[PDB]
């Protein structure tokens, strides 16, 4: 007994349509089932089908048994970020015959990215005082188009971009973030290995 | 719940065993399981348990497990062995596999060391806006960096005036490693909070950043010199500079 989900990763705008495909190779009639896996907790059901035809909902997400193409296809009309989460598509006997087990499919990666209605890249410098031998560059409130590279320089340290909403004012930025333990550091080479936007602001520091 | 796991986390030194226990607190479904998850995060059916008294045995790719069904509402798991970390899922339902279906549990995570002396909590850093950022967008930009821990075991967290704050946060999502290759690399981790640049210019505000270290137990072979790196909070603080 198998459980395919052809796609390792799947990358999303809010408010883009979403389909994961679950085909299972069963020589049974197979009971079929979505699972969501949120980040820091264990798999949440999602809902279960054991006929053809029959359809299965919950949280905007929909699926239909399909036993010709021997499929479960998971879908959903609009997702928006906190659809950012692990989807496992699985299989069993609803038999009471037996093992027990649930066959699980390698499961899919969901990464919904906001849409910046207004984009202003900058790349500023921070400090510190109370240790770091350092200073950071934050490289922010870029578009979701582009992708922050791992830095050629083994000494710097660079992360992937990552999104913080302010609630209460309906705002949300992209950031990622550079520092390094030495010299020759400055925030204008700070993201050299990333396509950067041609209009990305580099303000300089304290005054005259 | 429906469903309590303990311990939640644990370290352990390869080639050790731990006991889990789960317990399960409504008999509408009173079908015990476990799963594994591994660290590419696939999910592997270990045993399904229904009534008191019968054990089972597995050997998998990174551990050897004894399972048993002690009561109606107690399972227990053994794991032995044990090269590679996993979490350990619990789930119970009102049948089978799939006759209805299965509710997992919170989950033991288990973090396997080859070594004891590679072990270090995580040194804290913050840094306070740039006047730049503030200038063009009035919003102010502290950063959290966590740096040098092994294991990976941290949450982070920011604290604003003595409350925990999750809006205007983003933390990575894992953390990243130092020494990029090197099975015993040190991790570094980042965090960012916004706020609007008068709630920063306004010197009543404080600002933490907190990192929780999971790390050495109550007792363990601590036969170093150096300070035992013990769970811990390590934190670091700004003041709002009106300037």
């Amino acid at each position: 007994d198998s459980v395919t989900q052809t796609e390792g990763q799947v990358a999303l705008s809010e408010e883009d349509f979403l389909t994961i495909h679950c085909n299972y190779s069963a020589s049974g009639y197979p009971a079929l089932f979505w699972y969501v896996q949120y980040p820091g907790e264990g798999p949440q059901f999602l809902f279960r089908a054991s006929r053809d035809k029959e359809k299965g909902s919950s949280r905007g997400f929909e699926a239909t048994y399909n036993k010709e193409t021997t499929s479960f296809h998971l879908q959903k009309a609009s997702v928006q970020e906190s659809d950012s989460a692990v989807y496992y598509c699985a299989l069993g006997d609803p038999t009471g015959a037996n093992t027990g087990k649930l066959t699980f499919g390698h499961g899919t990666i969901l990464r919904v990215h906001p849409n910046i209605q207004n984009p202003d890249p900058a790349v500023y410098q921070l400090r510190d005082s109370k240790s770091s031998d350092k200073s950071v560059c934050l490289f922010t409130d870029f578009d979701s188009q582009t992708n922050v590279s791992q830095s050629k320089d083994s000494d710097v340290y660079i992360t992937d971009k990552c999104v913080l909403d302010m609630r209460s004012m309906d705002f949300k930025s992209n950031s990622a973030v550079a520092w390094s333990n030495k010299s020759d550091f400055a925030c204008a080479n700070a993201f050299n290995n990333s396509i950067i936007p041609e209009d990305t602001f580099f303000p300089s520091p304290e005054s005259s | 719940t429906l469903l309590e796991q303990n311990p939640r986390w644990r370290l352990v030194p390869r080639g050790q065993a731990v006991n889990l226990r789960c317990i399960l607190k409504n008999s509408q479904y009173p079908w015990m399981s476990w799963y594994q998850q591994d660290l590419q995060k696939q999910l592997q059916w270990l045993f399904t348990l229904r009534s008191p008294g019968d054990k089972e045995v597995k050997s998998l790719p990174g551990a050897d497990y004894l399972a048993t069904r002690v009561t109606d509402t107690e399972l227990r798991l053994q794991v032995a062995n044990m090269s590679q970390g996993r979490t350990l899922y619990c789930t119970c339902s009102a049948g089978r596999g799939g006759y209805a279906e299965q509710f997992f549990g919170p989950g033991t995570r288990l973090t396997v060391l080859e070594d004891l002396k590679n072990v270090f909590p995580p040194e804290v850093a913050v840094f306070e806006p740039s006047e730049a950022e503030i200038s063009h967008t009035q919003k102010a930009t502290l950063v959290c960096l966590a740096t040098g821990f092994y294991p990976d075991h941290v949450e982070l967290s920011w604290w604003v005036n003595g409350k925990e704050v999750h809006s205007g946060v983003c933390t990575d999502p894992q953390p990243l490693k130092e020494q990029p290759a090197l099975n015993d690399s040190r991790y570094a981790l980042s965090s960012r909070l916004r706020v609007s640049a008068t709630f920063w210019q306004n010197p009543r505000n404080h600002f933490r950043c907190q990192v929780q270290f999971y790390g050495l137990s109550e007792n363990d072979e601590w036969t170093q010199d150096r300070a035992k790196p013990v769970t811990q909070i390590v934190s670091a603080e700004a003041w709002g500079r009106a300037d």
